[PDB]
């Protein structure tokens, strides 16, 4: 069927949700370990997203480290409404729900089943079709 | 100086859609000299924000207030001569659409600027003649302070 | 209407060439012939092709199968090389063709 | 049949060194500090104490798999600073702490006992 037959299953689909809403900040003890986690991060502390209060990264901002190359890619999250597609607010999506990701980046979005599962057009399929086999298995085990 | 944009904005609504998220809402503000209508996202617990409130937004290209590139990595431990840090509420993001008001034939007469801080979004419409110093792609600083 | 108008390439209000084609390859364009019978060659292709497509596919389904992502490509390359849409572009359309 | 032994998740044997150190390459002034036989207890109190240090830019510790006994600690400080530094003067911070608070302790125990 021309689809990725392996996605992105169990706790690692839900925390994948609940990690790249907006609400996520992560302090700088957590972003190390999650770093460190990391087997193809290239050593570099991003910059924050926001920085004098305290020092803040966010869950899109190291799930961009995850993403793999430059990868174009835009989907969809399942609580997505029709509404917003019609009038205002199309590129700033009120609750988060439009997936876009840009040269390797996550701009926007909540990622679901939709994103990282086994379905067509979906950012593990381009990710293989982009940039073969040997970097899609570290794409997965870097997610995982 | 490296600054791209300057202005005082007053906050008229705060959650208009309702509020979506605990830790973030989105200020919708209007401008008092230019005009420029504002869109932004913010931390609330970090940085709370009420309504009818005067702060004096910077969009800079870099904090270090000398021309010189930021490359876009943390390091706490840099003291080049200012960070620009006479602002309480500092985000880093980078541009990802300009919309614009042009036709097939004539150009654009107001433009709206799209910033996204790290999946917090910001828009700002206005005339196109204040808003030009924005190219998509590009690495964005937002400064912020309350005003009196 | 529709079709006609998203695919034709008129080049005779000049102006929207100028905001959209450089100015050194504008006059290029609206000087030589040659150029505007490619370009009307060009759409009567096009056209054969759409009545083939009507041919192939009656209920109008659009959703095809086929083996290279050319919008993520275009796309890519728009990505790659720093390619700026407020400005007029050096590509000549005869290269295109 | 294939139950490990009880002891490999305390106790060393012939040609294993406690500590190893591997530089890194991808980093200027980074290193990487494998420690055998050990666990969490002391991977968290190190990394814990690494980070109080303002010389040190990056401080993690994990461990690659659970079944195995193994520590890996990552130390990236700033340029004019050893890493090796800044983990010779952690561990030696952290004993100063724990002596500290090992004598008020015995004080605070000699305080209530006899009232």
């Amino acid at each position: 069927s021309n689809r990725p037959v392996m996605g992105i299953v169990q706790d690692t689909l839900t925390a994948v949700r609940k990690f790249t809403k907006r609400d996520v900040f992560l302090e700088r003890g957590e972003v190390m370990n999650l770093l460190m986690f990391l087997s193809t991060w290239d050593g570099k502390v991003p910059q924050p997203a926001i920085l004098k209060p305290r020092p803040l990264w966010t869950g899109k901002q190291i799930f961009s480290l995850i993403i793999p190359g430059h990868i174009n890619c835009i989907r969809t999250h399942s609580t997505h409404p029709d509404d917003e597609d019609s009038g205002p607010y199309k590129h700033i999506s009120p609750g988060d729900t439009k997936v876009v990701v840009e040269n390797g980046e996550l701009i926007m979005g909540i990622l679901c089943k939709k994103s990282l599962g086994t379905s067509a057009g979906s950012l593990v399929h381009i990710s293989y079709l982009e940039m073969g086999h040997d970097i899609t298995r570290l794409f997965y085990s870097n997610i995982q | 100086a490296g600054i791209l944009f300057e202005d005082i904005f007053d906050v008229k609504d705060i959650d208009p859609e309702g509020k979506k998220f605990d830790r973030v809402s989105r200020l919708h503000c209007e401008s008092e000299s230019f005009k420029m209508d504002l869109i932004l996202d913010v931390n609330i617990q970090i940085y709370p924000v009420d309504l009818g409130d005067k702060f004096r937004l910077v969009i800079a290209s870099t904090l270090y207030e000398d021309g010189t590139l930021d490359d876009g990595e943390y390091n706490p431990t840099d003291d080049r001569p200012s960070r620009a840090d006479q602002f309480e509420y500092v985000m880093y993001g980078k541009v990802y659409r300009i919309e614009g008001d042009e036709t097939s034939t004539e150009a654009a007469t107001r433009l709206s600027a799209y910033v996204s801080y790290g999946g917090l979004l910001m828009r700002l419409q206005g005339d196109a003649n204040n808003l030009h110093g924005f190219e998509v792609d590009s690495r964005v600083y937002l400064l912020m302070k309350k005003l009196a | 209407k529709a079709f006609e108008k998203k695919f034709r390439f008129d080049y005779t209000n000049e102006r929207a060439l100028r905001r959209t084609l450089q100015e050194d390859l504008v006059k290029d364009v609206l000087s030589n012939a040659h150029i505007q019978n490619e370009l009307e060659r060009e759409f009567e292709r096009m056209r054969e092709d759409r009545e083939v497509l009507r041919v192939i596919f009656p209920t109008g389904d659009s959703k095809v199968v086929l083996p290279c992502n050319l919008l993520r490509m275009i796309w890519n390359a728009q990505k790659i090389f720093h390619i700026n849409p407020r400005l007029p572009s050096d590509l000549h359309p005869i290269k295109v063709v | 049949m294939n139950a490990p032994p009880a002891f490999e998740s305390f106790l060393l044997f012939e040609g294993e060194k406690k500590i190893t150190i591997n530089k890194d390459t991808k980093v200027p002034n980074a290193c990487l500090f494998t420690i055998n036989k050990e666990d969490h207890t002391l991977g968290n109190i190190i990394k814990s104490q690494l980070l109080k240090d303002p010389q040190v830019l990056f401080a993690g510790y994990k461990v690659p798999h659970p079944l195995e006994h193994k520590i890996i600690i990552r130390v990236q400080t700033t340029p004019d600073y050893s890493p090796q530094e800044a983990f010779t003067n952690a561990i030696t911070d952290l004993i100063s702490e724990l002596s500290l608070l090992e004598e008020r302790f015995r004080v605070a125990i000699k305080d209530k006992q006899e009232g």
